[PDB]
RNA sequence: GUCAGCAUCAGUUUUCGGGGGCGGAAAAAGAAUAAGGGAAGGUGGCUGUUUAUAGCCCUUGUUGUAAUACGUCCACUGGGGACUGAGGACUGCGGCUUCGUGCCAAGGAUGCUGACAUAAUGGU
RNA sequence: CUGCCGAAGUUUCCCUCAGGAUAGCAGAAACUCAGAUCAGUUUUAUGAGUAUGUAAAAUGAGAGUUUCUAGUGGGCCAUUUUUGGUAAGCAGAACUGGCGAUGCGGGAUGAACCGAACGUGAGGUUAAGGUGCCGGAAUGUACGCUC
């Protein structure tokens, strides 16, 4: 169980409106509701269920129910951002984002990338 | 009905609850 | 023709000055209503707004098994089929006229949004003994000259405001018939609305009906 | 090889219908992709083909099409209601269609 | 105005298939059970005055023309004033001889003939 | 939706999974189910079997015991197999006993809705359909189990020489010097 | 004589047609400002959290 | 979705009784009307004041004052039943006023089975101290050192897309 | 002739979106910033303590003439999809005109184009 | 053959006998007031005992009349009291409806249950009922209980 619901622990989002975005737990409220906040000003506070979230390994150290600029003092003092982005799980989603809102021109051009990628197979 | 003022003075609202 | 061309612009001329001394009214009775709450929240007393003339009923239910005692109630106030709702002036008289065809009818006090589409949309007037729809204020002209009134706003205006003539002009109304409530009811919509019905006395919630039903 | 299907491939589930009457005015297509209401606001209006064959050879081809154009979405999963020029034969329950990207919106 | 037929198939007396004794003829039925008066599902329909055609364009064939039906020449020439909206239509007992004088007579008239051949 | 596709049913639930199933073959799909042994059902080992003697006591039927004539008859109840769009239904799905050469070679999918770990509860009674029939009939637990283990031996041999053929092209991956433009449109 | 109803809420030439005053009514009126004179009664405010 | 509820209402002056007194309630209704139906019920079978000499004075909605700082509730209600009278004593802990009673409505209607009109609330006061909570699976999520992993592990993540029949590959899910 | 494709419209209708009023504790929050108070599920420090090498809660000031949600409303606007095209010289109600002119979404559909006749519809 | 209209299903009496009735319901013709004339409605005022009757504003509707001519005077189901009852059913009335002349959706199936009254079609939208599959529609959301 490396994945533990820990006072402070950094979690992501996979349902509601502010899917994608990083967070972490503030204040255990129940083990059904939860309290998250991030200093990203596109996401404010809210009491949110464990049903929407997946716990991440990162875990950075919080006093339980730090206010916004303290969690943001907290989160910008301990580098979380690019901290996150340092795992392989994280190099994958906007990979995935990357090719989302790619155009017809955007994949010819991968075309023309994987193709000349391929082209070598050289192999001793 | 018409619209009146229902002065609170000397007449204090205290709540109520059931039994 | 240059005289009655002198009538349509003159005529047209105190229909727009009616018009615009109606809204002033209605725009001067949302804010004093807002400024009386205002004061009186200001100082700690407490303030109770004015009682309303204007009551909505629709029938939600069909002619199948009713009471001849609500049978005859639903003749009078004009509800032969359902989805049907009309104008009744809120009186005492009218408080047991919808207590006794209480789980049949949902009734509320419409804003001035509802009124105002109901007609415009589902303007029909009993003329001649004819459902003639309300296509220009001739119509109404023709049919309620007498009690000054001219147009649909005049029209609209006797109804809102529940003018001397408020009787007249709901009878002149045909009964709006309106469509099944886009979206739905609730599930059980034959119990009371207090109970999480849809039946019964719902107050302004009627305007968060009759949209659905047009 | 891959330089053709300039359409989607769907299924011709059923009838719109009631518990037991079927209404077969208009059929249920499932597009392959389709996975949301609002989803199906994309394909709404496209135009949309069932392509069968027969015996006869009329005009140099055994192969025939009825037309038909999708027109509302049904249900919460993504099927559709589509409304064909003749309707759609009742023993095409479950076949294929192509619901072709025109006419576009984009 | 174009045609539209609010029923195409005809109307079949209840039972007529079963048996060879009823005619394929409609009657209508009398019995205080029987399903087909009680117009239950999957019955058959009974003949209602609702099914009844469009008033501009009743006993008017697909073509826009009513049948009048044409005995000898002389009542072609009647049709002298309506070839626009009636269509001459040969009696089926009139001999060859007459009959072709109809014909000419009525493409010299304009008058379209239904049964020409 | 492919023409076929194969459907491993090991650690799938009986009646939620023919349930997907019925429904795929009336959409037209040939449904091939595989290792139909390992279902599973709700409920302890003996009180399934309890509920099957009934089925063995309902008598004029056929009793068909193998596992795969159980989950056929779990399908056959959930398609109209009277009427002709049923009956041209059942005969697209193709229930067999572990994994016959055909299908051995052919990538088998799994049904997320239908799964034992995801629908029951942990520690929750739950009886294998396999083990359940060769104690009411069946005769073949025994070879079919010995059948999968050498099949388990080839297809395992046959990743280890795929797993160092990947592993080259792998290491010859990075070679390409478009990686870089490979990380800016994100593939 | 009427051959048709067009709905006045929907159709602008059958809207002026009806009411002659839609032609000027300018809905969104500025006015208040940002100056909001928040006021609530502090007794008020107390016996609203109570308990 | 319930709401607060501050009613405050009083009998219709007369000659006998010029002055009526203002009686509050802070009770929870779906809306404004539900409201006044269940004052009339909860103060018609304690006062015994009638329904057509009594007026309202105001009603107001009460938001959370702080609905970002958790609390724990306690709940006095009377359960009716076939006997109809059970001084029971609940307690939640969450965030929001409104929600505790959501819940408490949750869980009446689904361990006891019980019905809004037969359910009448009676006190919800707010839990300060650790000391005055009962409930100790209440006290053991007070403590100091409160640690789990995510329960129900499948409901995480659960399957993460629209319509994923014929999943390629089996669900690690830990 | 038959059948398609599109455009602008009219009637009914469904579906997403943008902008803007007004109301609520003139939202509650919250943030930032000054006071005071209190403590902990007690941090640094030393089981016990009161912001220190974490912080938290409460009251007020202030950034505030704050944002948002939610409710309501705009005779404010962007689209997407479907069904129908009844009536058949002109009158009428209106709006822009241009004060002869005319025009117009205003007393119900027209314009452009393509394909087929050994076909396509339709009928048995 | 199509169309229109359309009941009563019961009092009243007379009556040895079967019935006969008058009235009601359904119609057709001839004549008044443009009415405050009616209403399976409720109010206003009560009077007496929360109910009861009475007379005197709300709402809807055009309300009327004299004359004749059919059909009908069964029963079933459920509510109210209810007096007499007991292992327990009950037994008895008075009363109220609906079915009886009526298709339709739902309730797996159905005489009375839940919805809904039917010209012929098009679109939209609902009721009751529902959305695992047969079967049209979420193997939805949330919080709980049960082996």
């Amino acid at each position: 169980f490396k994945r533990y619901v820990e006072v402070g622990r950094v979690v992501l989002v996979t349902k509601g409106e502010y899917t994608g975005k990083l967070a972490v737990i503030v204040d255990i409220v129940d083990h059904k509701r939860a309290l998250i906040d991030s200093p990203c000003s596109e996401f404010p506070r809210q009491v949110i269920r464990y049903g929407s979230v997946v716990l991440t390994h990162i875990v950075m150290k919080l006093p339980r129910g730090a206010r916004s600029g303290i969690v943001a003092k907290k989160w910008k003092a301990q580098d979380v951002c690019n901290k996150w982005a340092s795992s392989a799980w994280a190099k994958k989603l906007e990979a995935k984002k990357v090719r989302s809102q790619l155009n017809d021109f955007d994949r010819f051009a991968v075309m023309r990338l994987k193709k000349q990628r391929r082209e070598q197979v050289n192999v001793a | 009905a018409k619209a009146h003022f229902v002065s609170t003075e000397n007449n204090e609202p205290v709540t109520l609850h059931p039994v | 023709a240059a005289e009655k061309k002198s009538a349509r612009q003159k005529k047209r001329e105190l229909i727009a000055k009616r018009a615009e001394a109606y809204e002033a009214e209605y725009r001067a009775a949302e804010r004093e209503q807002i400024e009386l709450a205002r004061k009186a929240r200001a100082e700690g007393n407490y303030f109770v707004p004015h009682e309303p003339k204007l009551i909505f009923v629709v029938r939600i239910r069909g002619i199948n098994n009713i009471p001849p005692k609500a049978r005859k109630i639903m003749q009078l106030l004009r509800l032969l089929q359902i989805n049907n709702g009309i104008f009744v002036k809120f009186n005492k008289a009218i408080k047991e006229m919808l207590q006794v065809v209480e789980p049949y009818v949902t009734y509320g006090i419409p804003n001035h949004k509802t009124v105002r589409e109901l007609i415009y949309k589902r303007g029909f007037g009993k003329v001649n003994k004819q459902r003639i729809p309300l296509s220009d204020n001739a119509i109404i002209e023709a049919a309620l000259g007498k009690y000054s009134i001219l147009s649909v706003e005049d029209l609209i205006h006797e109804i809102y405001t529940v003018g001397p003539n408020f009787k007249q002009a709901a009878n002149f109304l045909w009964p709006f018939k309106l469509s099944s409530p886009l979206g739905g009811w609730r599930e059980r919509k034959f119990k009371h609305f207090i109970e999480g019905g849809d039946a019964g006395k719902r107050d302004e919630h009627i305007n968060g009906l009759v949209q659905k039903m047009l | 090889a891959q330089g053709h299907r300039l359409y989607v491939k769907a299924k011709h589930l059923s009838f719109q219908r009631s518990k037991h009457v079927i209404h077969p005015g208009t059929s249920i297509v499932k597009i392959e992709g389709c996975d949301s209401k609002e989803e199906a606001q994309f394909y709404l209006g496209k135009r949309v083909c069932y392509v069968y064959k027969s015996s006869k050879a009329v005009r140099g081809s055994k192969i025939r099409v009825i037309w038909g154009t999708i027109a509302r979405p049904h249900g919460n999963s993504g099927a559709v209601r589509a409304r064909f020029v003749h309707n759609l034969p009742a023993k095409t329950f479950g076949s294929s269609l192509r619901v072709m990207l025109y006419p576009s919106n984009i | 105005v174009n045609i539209i037929k609010k029923r195409t198939k005809p109307f079949k007396r209840h039972q007529s298939d079963r048996f060879k004794r009823v005619g394929e003829s409609w009657r209508k039925p009398r019995g205080i059970d029987s399903c087909v008066r009680r117009r239950f599902r999957g019955t058959i329909s009974m003949p209602k005055i609702g099914y009844g055609n469009n008033k501009k364009t009743r006993y008017c064939m697909p073509n826009g023309l009513k049948a009048f039906l044409v005995r000898n020449v002389s009542d072609v020439e009647l049709l002298l004033m309506h070839n626009k909206t009636y269509a001459a239509e040969i009696a089926g007992n009139v001999s060859a001889r007459k009959r072709v004088e109809i014909v000419e007579k009525a493409r010299a008239l304009g008058v379209k003939v239904t049964n020409a051949g | 939706f492919q023409k076929v596709v194969v459907i491993d049913a090991k650690g799938h639930l009986l009646g939620r999974l023919a349930s997907v199933v019925a429904k795929q073959l009336l959409g037209g799909q040939k449904v091939v189910v595989v290792r139909c042994e390992e279902l599973n059902i709700s409920g302890h080992f003996f009180r399934n079997k309890l509920k099957y003697l009934a089925y063995l006591r309902k008598a004029c039927a056929f009793h068909f015991r193998a596992p795969s004539r159980i989950f056929q008859k779990a399908v056959r109840g959930m398609l109209p197999h009277k009427t002709a769009r049923g009956q041209a239904a059942l005969e697209h799905l193709q229930a067999v006993e572990g994994i016959p050469p055909p299908f051995d070679k052919q990538k088998r999918v799994v049904v997320p809705a239908a799964l034992r770990v995801l629908r029951l509860k942990p520690g929750r009674k739950y009886c294998t359909v396999g083990r359940l029939s060769s104690e009411v009939g069946w005769k073949y637990n025994d070879i079919v189990a010995k059948l999968e283990e050498r099949r388990k031996v080839k297809s395992a041999a046959f990743y280890q020489a795929k797993l160092a053929k990947q592993k080259k092209i792998a290491s010859a991956k990075e070679a390409s010097p478009v990686n870089q433009k490979l990380s800016q449109f994100g593939y | 004589a009427h051959v048709q109803k067009k709905n006045p809420l929907k159709n602008k030439a059958v809207l002026s047609r009806l009411n002659p005053y839609a032609k000027a009514y300018k809905a969104n009126v500025k006015i208040n400002s940002e100056k909001t004179p928040k006021a609530a009664g502090e007794k008020f405010l107390s016996v609203l959290h109570e308990n | 979705a319930l709401k607060e509820y501050q009613v405050v209402g009083r009998k219709v002056p007369t000659e006998h009784e010029p002055v009526p007194k203002l009686f509050r309630m802070r009770l929870f209704a779906p809306n404004e009307s539900v409201a006044k139906s269940r004052y009339w019920y909860f103060l018609k079978m304690i006062n015994k004041v009638k329904k057509a000499t009594g007026e309202i004075v105001a009603i107001n909605e009460i938001s959370e004052p702080k609905p970002l700082k958790a609390k724990v509730f306690g709940i006095w209600i009377r359960y009716d039943s076939r006997s109809g009278t059970h001084n029971m004593y609940k307690e939640f802990r969450d965030t929001t006023r409104v929600g505790a009673v959501e819940a408490m409505y949750a869980d009446m209607a689904a361990r006891h089975r019980a019905r809004f009109r037969s359910i009448r609330i009676l006190k919800v006061v707010e839990v300060e101290k650790k000391e005055d909570v009962r409930r100790n699976y209440v006290k053991q999520l007070l403590n100091p050192h409160l640690k789990f992993p995510l329960p129900h592990r499948r409901t995480g993540v659960v399957g993460l897309a629209g319509k994923k029949v014929f999943a390629p590959h089996r669900p690690s899910t830990f």
